[PDB]
RNA sequence: CGCGACCUCAGAUCAGACGUGGCGACCCGCUGAAUUUAAGCAUAUUAGUCAGCGGAGGAAAAGAAACUAACCAGGAUUCCCUCAGUAACGGCGAGUGAACAGGGAAGAGCCCAGCGCCGAAUCCCCGCCCCGCGGCGGGGCGCGGGAAAUGUGGCGUACGGAAGACCCACUCCCCGGCGCCGGGGGGCCCAAGUCCUUCUGAUCGAGGCCCAGCCCGUGGACGGUGUGAGGCCGGUAGCGGCCCCCGGCGCGCCGGGCCCGGGUCUUCCCGGAGUCGGGUUGCUUGGGAAUGCAGCCCAAAGCGGGUGGUAAACUCCAUCUAAGGCUAAAUACCGGCACGAGACCGAUAGUCAACAAGUACCGUAAGGGAAAGUUGAAAAGAACUUUGAAGAGAGAGUUCAAGAGGGCGUGAAACCGUUAAGAGGUAAACGGGUGGGGUCCGCGCAGUCCGCCCGGAGGAUUCAACCCGGCGGCCGGUCCGGCCGUGCCGGCGGGGCGGAUCUCCCGCUCCCGUCGGCGGGGGACCGCCCCCCGGCCGGCGACCGGCCGCCGCCGGGCGCAUUUCCACCG
RNA sequence: AGUCUAACACGUGCGCGAGUCGGGGGCUACGAAAGCCGCCGUGGCGCAAUGAAGGUGAAGGCCGGCGGCGCCGCCGGCCGAGGUGGGAUCCCGAGGCCUUCCAGUCCGCCGAGGGCGCACCACCGGCCCGUCUCGCCCGCCGCGCCGGGGAGGUGGAGCACG
RNA sequence: CGGUCCUGACGUGCGAAUCGGUCGUCCGACCUGGGUAUAGGGGCGAAAGACUAAUCGAACCAUCUAGUAGCUGGUUCCCUC
RNA sequence: CGGGCCCAUACCCGGCCGUCGCUGGCAGUCGGCAGAGCGAGAAAGAGAGUGGCGCGGACGCUACGCCGCGACGAGUAGGAGGGCCGCUGCGGUGAGCCUUGAAGCCUAGGGCGCGGGCCCGGGUGGAGCCGCCGCAGGUGCAGAUCUUGGUGGUAGUAGCAAAUAUUCAAACGAGAACUUUGAAGGCCGAAGUGGAGAAGGGUUCCAUGUGAACAGCAGUUGAACAUGGGUCAGUCGGUCCUGA
RNA sequence: GACUCUUAGCGGUGGAUCACUCGGCUCGUGCGUCGAUGAAGAACGCAGCUAGCUGCGAGAAUUAAUGUGAAUUGCAGGUUGAUCAUCGACACUUCGAACGCACUUGCGGCCCCGGGUUCCUCCCGGGGCUACGCCUGUCUGAGCGUCGCU
């Protein structure tokens, strides 16, 4: 709010006596705005309780190590059909979830042939879901250039540009991404993991070099290696019903008394 | 009023500090403007090094840093007259000069003389009238190959 | 998506500009599509409406297939009047009902030198655009 | 006495110029409080801050050491990080409080006076002629007039300079005009459904448009149009088009200024005074036996002078050269001209001001200062009949809606009128428990069903088994073939990365083609990783192919009715 | 009508870890976002304390001999980074857990008694800096108002495998 | 021109000081219009701390200022321990 | 002094709700490839080996889940936990809702929750709205002689009482206590309730028309409202002079 | 039956809520421009019917020119370019630093024109000048200021 908002007037309290409530009153004058009440959050006009300031801490700071951790986690989640379908993508007819296409796709220049590529890959149902999801936002956001809303669709990752963004940018819900500049804001929209991804062969090959392997550290990072696992075998049922463990237990008590 | 075990503090907020609060919301805009001006200057000075003139080897002053070298203001007049370059020609051909610098030992002087000789063997000179070459001017074979270099001209590494 | 950093997506700014446009911009806003036959024979999709063009009404209570001649173009209220699109008042006077030019299709243009110049300019622009595209 | 010079000083409506005042967000120079904190209060703090005065610009100010340092030294100014809440200051209380070095953004240096040497070699103005002319300039001509020797111009400034001599080298600089070669402001333009049917007062709604899943898409931002539109309109994308005007980077031409350098040796030359510094007083600073500034008094020197954070004498070093001047960039911006955006407010909010808002109004004046948005898609804003003087009604009509009738979207509460019901001498009202009556609900009014079996009536492509074909699940103690390892061992293999692990040549400098030094390139070794080959371990339950075996399911036959299944009845 | 900014303290969650952090700078519609830099880690905090300051700056013992029993140095070699008590857990195991009865084999379990002891707690020793007392030895480019060392008390926001 | 007494009227009045009767002076230190001078820690005062635009034992206007208050008033949903 | 009797939220038995504790139980749903168990006073095996037809078996386990045993339940100032309590905006999600009707509003309608509150039905209304996972905040009122706006009882009440006073007839007019005309009776009484100016007001002055609003009753009237008109200088004054 | 209370329906008063938004607030970008050649600000006037707001200046809701190309509109009126936008030519009332002296809009002076005169003076109208400080140059001067000649 304006720093001088609610302080334009010259007003002083009427003091004790005169059967008024000791709030400041506007000074004199033959008008309705006269002896009415000027300063204070409870008065009509005048300042509010704690006027907002521009030097509120707007931005935040996150460590690079855990930013890269989050990117790795999002990429790992984006390769599980259960997680992708839970996020809601219509990937049922998709041949293989880490969808990789050849490098000829990166040379497309027509939205028509991009649409044909999507139809052949059988990812068109997700864009049709986006079309269904296009509706009008609720609340006072319409008056602030946030009138229309829609669902996020599949994400395209390219190694380098030869018209791929020109071809795909018109289609709704498609997010074009450089492999070397992945951001969690577009990889994991809304704070949830498992966005449907379409890769190109060159970007898919380069990703390994980008983030390093378990044995080989990342070469395009000055010093980075993949985060480790606190527990390896996550198949809890398999662990529980194994001979070595099942041997060393006491007999269960399931007699309700 | 202090309460229990704490650390008593002295905040310097007793002046009219809210009247002077310099925010940094225009920081990305300033970075963009600086980079754009940098590119404009680099493209304006077409073949010359983008990082301006060469600069000499300098020891840091105090005992805390006197084991490190860095880039100084300009070459000293003793270094110029030992290298053979003229005071008023060095700046034209792209060498930083300052008449303030003294030379208290021969090692720094010789290191800077060798650096000047390397730079002088390294640069390429253009004919200010292209249709007429001159004596110390280079030939078209390297005139075709001349290009700008990024960063400092001859990096100073200890 | 709009990429030009010098035009607004601001709803308020667009509304203010539209409702405060001067007359020579009102003329550009008041454009109607030519019929199928005229569009085919001129390679031009739309033409700002004029005072004496034969038109049809495509939407509303007065929609039909009758050919009506424009009477006046009332740029202040963003409506145009046609020669037989009118209702009956209480006393017995017939007044015209305004219709927006975007809901009206032009049937026969009023040709003069400047109108012909506009048509040939638009045709040349579409021809060069098609040559570039193909 | 008169006349003529110079010097100081006057009057001009003399010829030609210049200043004044405004805004003031940012900047420069003065002046300068008190609320407040110290739990009182006087030093201190608030605070060199508000108020007051003066002066500018597109930025201002500062700025090329009378510097920092004490190191193997750095090197104009300005800004950012850090130094650092540190050294220091403080009724040593409350509180206050820098700088150096380091890393960066930017990066550019110069000019006088003085000492000297050049026949004042210098500048301004009036008149003619030629050209240029909306930044009053270039050239030729005047026995034209002034300024200036009480000092103009050239060379020259602390980084040394000048002159002479001896060697080497050079004819690539700039401008006044002309002509030619390819970012800014403006204007006009450039894709595709009003397709079929069906909702509505009105469609922009809903369904469809095949095997080209209607059409365009480098255009699916937005706004308008009778709700809710990528394709109706303006627009949006495009190194898309055309048409106007302006600048720079280049080109040759005509003319103009200037005939310009470096190295060595020698001889000469070399600096800013009521200023520095000292005493005292007052303010100021973190600056403390005085950081900076100012007043008064004293008042310099030239191997001098200042500084070297504790006063003073002596003695050595280090470091600059004050008392004259100019200078872009990085930097600041709540005013102004245009803009773009927002996890902001949504008419008691957001600016006081969404509207004829600094307005109406109030005060003698300085000044104070509001309330106030919404008919409908379109006025289609109610013709006409009738009672009344009329406001105002009853009919008629528009509209989808007057249940939208000109302060008219929706229309709550307080408060009021009327209708219906109930009740009424301890003010009303309230909690617990019942009873009575109402308005409504159950669309209650013949009451639940769901499986197995027995019996009675019926009807089927109809069960089991078998054959063919397809798919799937589990296996082969130890089927054949693959892939993978946060697996390993082999290698007379081929490499990329790294090492504060070693050691052939090149560049630099130190020597009378040489001994020996430094930097760099070349190779060895070690460690990691990728790839080609081989051999074992494990996995394929985050990671399988074929064959065989069993089982399961499905489709089709063959089965034809004591089987199986459908619907009724007791 | 308990808000925002800054500081601090503790408690919780996350990443890395004796290290950690680019926040300033730089390179590449949403995007003023994001990604990257390592000879951009300058720097901050931590890895060392103590003294006003000049300064100093965190284990010892044994074996055998020479000299001035023991102690010191030349030596060589070896052990080598505390102890006591309580300590969750872990380790060993006198014997034993039946289907007729005997013997003995493998797996598993229970258990008298006995141990190696995490973290932490108490106590006792030890080491570093300041200070005090008592004392004699050692070194040399400068033999000195030089430098170094020991024994015993005591002061510290210390060390004692981060 | 002024304002004694009725301590009368009125006292949400005719009036934020008015009304009635009764009263003081009425050639003077007299009453009065316009012009003019004196401005806030100042003026001016036959002096009551009187007057200085309904405000005077320090006017009024804006700002410093959202001045401080160990002191009054208020402080917004539920359940569970 | 004796028997009997009456009742508190106390005590006993029983049901239900929550909290605490057992840091209790359950991965064993191991099914024709099968063999149903771990609750019972007293440690530890439904231990392994070596020699003497018919194709069948309920629910369960959002493990942040479900289930079982006991005990316990006051509360201001204050602390903490849980909210599938509530409000506004943002990122994801609901192939969500919506002109065959959104928000909002009213409701003697049906219900759910201990509660905060919520969901349906009816009416009105006419264009947008919501559920779940996270994020953010100018986020919840009965009070502050609180601010702004509106409305009550008082209440058709107090009041429309300073200065002597009205009456008859007619005219216009829809309408006359108040307008006008005529007549009568009165007052101011020449220091006036008269005739004219200065300061100040600024069109109030004049004619016509109207009677929405105003003139504290009414008005045919007005200093109201709307149309139009009106201020004439050498000799009135400013202009000129000087005074404090 | 009156009056009073509660409840509901309807109708009043009132403008809450909801939905709208040519308005603000905040951030960022580019530019970063007043005046004696008369600024900011004030006053008064201008439309066929016009009060306020807006625009304009006796050429007064605008002229000229360029671009666009058939309107403005509440009511009248009469394409060889209506209306808009741009804006480079022209024009721009009285005050205001405000400039002849004062601030009534009062009083002048000098010069040149047309009426008068037939310049002979008056008088009328019009036009151009008539401020302070200051720089350079010019003209006219002053001084028992320093001199030189006679
Ligand atoms: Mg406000
Ligand atoms: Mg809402
Ligand atoms: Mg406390
Ligand atoms: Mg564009
Ligand atoms: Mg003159
Ligand atoms: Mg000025
Ligand atoms: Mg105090
Ligand atoms: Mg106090
Ligand atoms: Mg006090
Ligand atoms: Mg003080
Ligand atoms: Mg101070
Ligand atoms: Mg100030
Ligand atoms: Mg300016
Ligand atoms: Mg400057
Ligand atoms: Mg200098
Ligand atoms: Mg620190
Ligand atoms: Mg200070
Ligand atoms: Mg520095
Ligand atoms: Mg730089
Ligand atoms: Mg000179
Ligand atoms: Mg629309
Ligand atoms: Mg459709
Ligand atoms: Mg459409
Ligand atoms: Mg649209
Ligand atoms: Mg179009
Ligand atoms: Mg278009
Ligand atoms: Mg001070
Ligand atoms: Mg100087
Ligand atoms: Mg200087
Ligand atoms: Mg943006
Ligand atoms: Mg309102
Ligand atoms: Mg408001
Ligand atoms: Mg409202
Ligand atoms: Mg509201
Ligand atoms: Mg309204
Ligand atoms: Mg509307
Ligand atoms: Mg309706
Ligand atoms: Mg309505
Ligand atoms: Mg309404
Ligand atoms: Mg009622
Ligand atoms: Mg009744
Ligand atoms: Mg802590
Ligand atoms: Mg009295
Ligand atoms: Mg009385
Ligand atoms: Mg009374
Ligand atoms: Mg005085
Ligand atoms: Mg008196
Ligand atoms: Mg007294
Ligand atoms: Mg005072
Ligand atoms: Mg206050
Ligand atoms: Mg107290
Ligand atoms: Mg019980
Ligand atoms: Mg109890
Ligand atoms: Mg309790
Ligand atoms: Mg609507
Ligand atoms: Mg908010
Ligand atoms: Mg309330
Ligand atoms: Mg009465
Ligand atoms: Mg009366
Ligand atoms: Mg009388
Ligand atoms: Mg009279
Ligand atoms: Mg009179
Ligand atoms: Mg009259
Ligand atoms: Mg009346
Ligand atoms: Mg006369
Ligand atoms: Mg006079
Ligand atoms: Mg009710
Ligand atoms: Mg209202
Ligand atoms: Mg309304
Ligand atoms: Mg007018
Ligand atoms: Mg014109
Ligand atoms: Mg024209
Ligand atoms: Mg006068």
């Amino acid at each position: 709010v304006s720093e001088l908002a609610g302080h334009q007037t010259s007003a002083e309290s009427w003091g004790t006596g005169r059967a008024v409530a000791r709030i400041p009153r506007v000074r004199g004058g033959g008008t309705h705005r006269s002896g009415q009440g000027a300063f204070g959050n409870m008065c009509r006009g005048g300042r509010m309780f704690a006027p907002t300031k521009t030097w509120r801490r707007w931005h935040r700071r996150v460590n690079t190590t855990q930013k890269r951790y989050a990117i790795c986690s999002a990429l790992a989640a984006s390769a599980l059909p259960a997680l992708v379908m839970s996020k809601g993508h219509r990937i049922e007819e998709v041949p293989e979830l880490p969808l990789v296409v050849e490098d000829k796709v990166e040379g497309y220049k027509k939205t028509k042939e991009a649409v044909l590529l999507l139809k052949k890959l059988k990812a068109w149902n997700d864009i049709k879901k986006v079309y269904a999801s296009q509706r009008m936002r609720a609340g006072k956001g319409k008056m602030r250039n946030r009138r229309r809303i829609q669902r996020r669709g599949p994400c395209v990752i390219y190694n380098e540009d030869n018209g791929i963004v020109k071809a795909f940018r018109n289609i709704p819900g498609i997010t074009l991404l450089n492999v070397t500049k992945l951001n969690i804001l577009k990889l994991a929209p809304g704070g949830h993991v498992g966005r449907f991804c379409i890769w190109t062969e060159s970007a898919f090959r380069k990703l390994d070099d980008l983030y390093g392997t378990w044995r080989k550290a990342a070469s395009l990072k000055s010093n980075y290696n993949l985060p480790m696992h606190k527990m390896l075998n996550t198949d809890l049922s398999r662990i529980l019903k194994s001979p070595e463990i099942q041997r060393a237990l006491r007999a269960p008590r399931k007699k309700i008394h | 009023a202090p309460s229990r075990n704490g650390m008593i503090l002295k905040p310097h907020f007793h002046k009219d500090w809210q009247r002077r609060v310099a925010t940094w919301f225009n920081q990305p805009a300033r970075k963009i403007r600086r980079r754009k001006a940098r590119q404009a200057r680099a493209r304006r000075i077409a073949p010359r090094p983008a990082a301006g003139p060469i600069r000499p080897i300098v020891r840091c002053p105090t005992v805390r840093y006197h084991t490190k070298v860095r880039a100084g203001r300009g070459f000293s007049l003793e270094e110029l007259r030992v290298a053979g370059i003229h005071k008023k020609v060095a700046r034209t051909i792209g060498i930083s000069v300052d008449p303030r610098r003294r030379n208290k030992s021969t090692e720094s002087l010789q290191a800077n003389v060798q650096r000047l000789k390397e730079y002088r063997s390294k640069l390429v000179l253009f004919p200010r009238k292209p249709s007429a070459p001159k004596k110390g001017d280079s030939s078209a074979e390297e005139l075709k190959l001349a290009t700008q270099l990024t960063g400092p001209v001859m990096p100073i590494r200890n | 998506m709009k990429f030009n950093p010098f035009v607004t997506s601001d709803r308020s700014k667009n509304r203010k500009r539209h409702f405060n446009a001067p007359s020579h911009i009102r003329r550009k806003i008041m454009s109607s599509p030519l019929s199928k036959e005229l569009r085919q024979k001129y390679n031009v999709r739309s033409m700002p409406i004029r005072k004496d063009d034969e038109v049809q009404v495509v939407r509303g209570h007065y929609k039909g297939q009758q050919i009506g001649k424009v009477v006046q173009v009332y740029r202040k209220k963003y409506v145009i009047y046609i020669e037989r699109v009118q209702r009956e008042k209480a006393n017995g006077t017939t007044v015209h009902v305004g219709i927006h030019p975007s809901k009206v299709v032009i049937t026969r243009l009023k040709l003069d030198k400047d109108r012909k110049k506009i048509l040939e300019r638009k045709a040349k622009s579409r021809q060069v655009g098609k040559e570039k595209g193909k």
